[PDB]
């Protein structure tokens, strides 16, 4: 699989949702999953059965892990503190940082 | 039984400002008499109110003397107890000691000059929402001023008020704040008629609703 | 349950106003004080009510989407020339928010006047309705008229520096859009200054 | 007042004790919670 | 995809440039977009969040309209510093997130 | 009782809604001057320190509690450790004018001291959050909050008691979070 957890600084993951987006190369952007802070995951309806979202909500790390990983799927990735604890929809997640 | 006084603890250390009263170390005395001793000032405020005293100005002069060149704004000056041209009066002397103080400030302003020589002038108090006092007099025209020609009527006062947010104001200019925190009041000669090197004589004194109160000590 | 408010000279009459909410006091407290020698000069002629537009409210916001509105915003009228023209002042705000939806399009939106605004951490807004609100949602009523007194650490304040008041609208439910009710529903405020006093003319350019 | 119990007249006059207080010539949640509406909005069986 | 911006746009240091981004009733007549930035190097450091707001802790020079169907992003003045990949995003009604923002090469010109 | 709520009236309903006989209540413990009438600890501490409210723990009683309301008004008493002399002064007053001593100042008591501060800001009535700028961007309280400065040559503790508090316009509370259960589950004496 493929493995890239950022853990968060402050910012008690306990109230806040986390997403991760793919940059692929060059500028061009995909939305990969995020998780509401009650548990509760979204992510793309495209994306799924390979992707592995949680929250251990006690060590402030967000665990994600890809299967089937291929070299198409590569990018710069990022992980970004939504300002939602959750989120209405599963898409509309990207408005908020 | 013996009473339970029960004496506690965390006070009874004597306080400078404490009002508690003394220990008869001596027996009585009878100290001369003084019967209505001429020249009693019981307020330190009421001496300021009844007679007022000169403001230092630039090369030490009271007098604010007509501006060599066309200028218009012959002194201006920050409201602060602590102001450069009052550094030398009896109401600064004495708010220097207090922390902070409210109400009005008399002026005075008396023209000291020749009867051939009249003057026009125009004292206007500027509240504090402008950096720098405008020196134009019409640039000030708008603001609060008094307006008074000098005739055989020579002394002219003015109740510099008091209105700001706080209901009582500092004293000492904070350091933190480099601009003020009372209005600057200019006095402007408008129009004068063969004025030149004519003495205008400013003095400043308390006024009726001034008070002040919380005395420290500074290091004067 | 109809309502006609008015100020000055301008009306906003809404028919689904449910009342108007005072906040913390039915009326002001003296205005004479110390300070200023009782030189204030009721100004009435900026009673006018102006609008302004606030976050447009979208099927997207989730619950705590604060938008905040300080006050007194930027007025490029009356008052604006006598809050820039007079150094000291003081108002009670009647404010007045109107989202206008087809009433087939469900979301409690939560408005309420904070003062002495200070960012909220998520844990605080949950107690948002302790200051004067009121529930604007379009199943009861489109509008919400809250007045408020002007209250401050001193008598009167530069509007320049010290903004008491901030209008603070909350999304209490994320406004479900049906096929029949509008999707999209924005917000604009009617504010108003009442009792507007001024102090202390100010030598202006 | 507050947490003062002591049933005698304190011994410094109270304008040493405390902060005097003066006037210009109320509770407003107190007065919410009084005026605040009770009992069945209708009719009741 | 179908969030379409232009993928060059052109400004200079001394008035304000904008940016505009078109979609339809779908995604954006109804949903709050995303103003994202980057530099050559990496990141998202939003320019505007939720369409109206900028993130505390950038210049507020940005501003950001959700005017009309589609969302706007308005430099009142640029800088050296200013130019970077900006990115519009926002989730469509009736498909998937489709955060797809073309980039407009900005320049200082 | 079905009120039109939307309108924030502030509507309540007992027992008697449902045949329940309503029993007395009795609310002086949590009247707001017996509430702020008790100690507090003000942490840390140095020479010259402004007694300045608001300088408290934040999840401690009085300072939550006075975090609680915006605007608050009340008289000092201070309590000082010391190790020297202690010299008191009110907010407006010079750095200098600490020194001179007869602005209030306590001698050394075997055990701490106890001192009756007066309210002495200028303000009409201080404040937990001032919103606006500095005098003359952040949310960063006006020196003239602070009721007065201390300076002894060294201070061990600090206790601070508002007297005859009375406080306006409640603020939220925040109490504490917890999560993965549905009760704290704290000990209990």
């Amino acid at each position: 699989t493929l493995s890239l957890t950022c853990t968060v600084s402050g910012f008690s993951l306990s109230d806040y949702a986390v997403g991760w987006v793919r940059q692929a190369p060059g500028k061009a952007l995909e939305f990969l999953g995020s998780i509401s802070t009650g548990g509760n995951t979204g992510y793309n309806p495209a994306l799924k059965s390979r992707l592995s979202i949680t929250k251990d909500n006690s060590k402030n790390q967000v665990s994600l892990s890809l299967s089937s990983v291929t070299t198409e799927d590569t990018a710069t990735y990022y992980c970004t503190k939504s300002i939602h604890s959750y989120s209405v929809f599963e898409y509309t997640y990207m408005q908020y940082v | 039984g013996i009473v339970p006084v029960a004496c506690s603890d965390g006070y009874g250390g004597l306080v400078t400002t404490d009002p508690k009263t003394a220990d008869p170390a001596y027996g009585m005395v009878y100290n001369p008499p003084r019967t209505n001793y001429p020249g009693r000032f019981t307020n330190l405020l009421d001496v300021a109110e009844a007679c007022p005293t000169f403001l230092c100005f630039d090369d030490g002069k009271p007098y604010v003397v007509t501006r060599a060149d066309e200028q218009r704004l012959l002194a201006k000056f920050d409201l602060s107890l602590a102001a450069k041209h009052m550094s030398n009066t009896y109401l600064s002397g004495i708010a220097q000691y207090y922390a902070q103080y409210s109400g009005t400030i008399n002026l005075h302003f008396m023209f000291t000059g020749s009867t051939d020589s009249k003057a026009r002038y125009m004292v206007a108090y500027v509240p504090p929402g402008v950096t720098t006092p405008p020196d134009t007099p019409e640039r000030a025209a708008h603001c609060i001023h008094a307006e008074w020609d000098t005739g055989l009527n020579s002394k002219f006062t003015f109740s510099i008020p008091y209105v700001s947010a706080a209901d009582y104001a500092y004293t000492a200019s904070d350091v933190a704040d480099t601009t003020n925190v009372q209005g600057w009041v200019c006095i402007y000669q408008i129009t004068h008629g063969k004025a030149e090197q004519d003495t205008l004589v400013v003095s400043v004194s308390a006024g009726k609703d001034f008070e002040l109160r919380l005395p420290i000590d500074p290091r004067a | 349950r109809i309502l006609t408010t008015r100020n000055g000279h301008t009306t906003s009459t809404t028919q689904s106003s449910v009342g108007v909410t005072y906040g913390y006091s039915t009326g002001e407290d003296h205005v004479s004080g110390p300070n200023t020698s009782g030189l204030e000069t009721r100004v009435v002629q900026a009673e006018r009510f102006f609008k302004k537009h606030l976050f447009d409210w979208t099927t997207d916001k989730p619950f705590g989407h604060i938008e905040k509105l300080e006050l007194p915003t930027d007025h490029k009228g009356v008052y604006g020339q006598l809050v820039d023209s007079f150094a000291y002042m003081r108002n009670g705000w009647d404010v007045e928010v109107s989202a206008v939806g087809n009433q087939f399009n469900g979301g409690c939106l939560l408005v309420a006047m904070v003062p002495e605004f200070k960012e909220f951490t998520t844990r605080e807004k949950y107690q948002l309705t302790l200051f004067p609100h009121q529930f604007i949602s379009p199943r009861t009523n489109m509008t919400a008229h809250i007045t408020v007194p002007y209250l401050g650490v001193n008598r009167y304040d530069q509007y320049n520096k010290h903004k008491p008041w901030t209008l603070v609208v909350m999304v209490v439910s994320p406004l479900t859009t049906s096929s029949i009710g509008a999707s999209q529903i924005k917000v604009y405020t009617n504010i108003a200054p009442t009792h507007v006093h001024v102090a202390g003319e100010l030598p202006s350019k | 007042s507050g947490n003062t119990g002591s049933i005698i007249n304190n011994y410094y006059m109270q304008q040493y004790q405390n902060s005097m207080d003066t006037q210009l010539g109320n509770d407003w949640f107190s007065k919410l919670a009084s005026s605040a509406f009770t009992g069945l909005f209708g009719a009741l069986l | 995809a179908v969030l379409t911006q232009p993928s060059s746009v052109s400004g200079s240091l001394g008035q304000r440039v904008s940016i505009t981004c078109s979609g339809s009733s779908n995604n954006i007549g109804r949903y709050d977009v995303g103003w994202y930035q980057q530099i050559p190097g990496s990141g998202l450091r939003t320019i505007i969040y939720a369409s109206k707001n900028r993130p505390s802790g950038v210049p507020d020079r940005f501003s950001g309209s959700r005017s009309g169907n589609t969302a706007t992003l308005t430099i009142s003045s640029l800088q050296a510093e200013d130019e970077a990949d900006y990115f519009c995003a926002t989730g469509d009604y009736s498909s998937s997130t489709s955060v797809f923002g073309s980039g407009t090469t900005l320049t200082v010109l | 009782t079905t009120a039109t709520g939307e309108s924030a009236d502030p509507v309540t309903t007992t027992v008697e809604n449902y045949g329940g006989e309503t029993q007395v209540q009795r609310r002086h413990h949590t009247d707001v001057s017996f509430i702020m009438d008790r100690f507090v600890q003000i942490k840390p501490v140095s020479p010259t320190h402004v007694i300045d409210l608001m300088q408290t723990h934040q999840h401690g009683l009085v300072g939550a509690m006075l975090r609680a309301a915006t605007y608050y008004f009340s008289d000092l008493e201070i309590v000082v450790n010391h190790t020297g002399r202690l010299t008191w002064v009110p907010n407006g007053a010079p750095e200098a004018a600490l020194d001179n001593t007869s602005n209030p100042t306590a001698y050394h008591k075997a055990p701490f001291t106890r001192l009756a501060l007066p309210y002495t800001a200028p303000h009409r009535v201080l404040a937990t959050v001032y919103n606006g700028n500095s005098k003359y961007l952040a949310a960063q309280l006006p020196a003239s909050f602070n009721y007065g400065a201390i300076r002894a040559t060294e201070i061990q503790e600090l206790l601070v008691r508002m007297k005859r508090a009375e406080l306006y316009c409640p603020r939220p509370l925040l109490a504490v979070k917890v999560t993965s259960q549905d009760r704290h589950k704290q000990k209990i004496i």
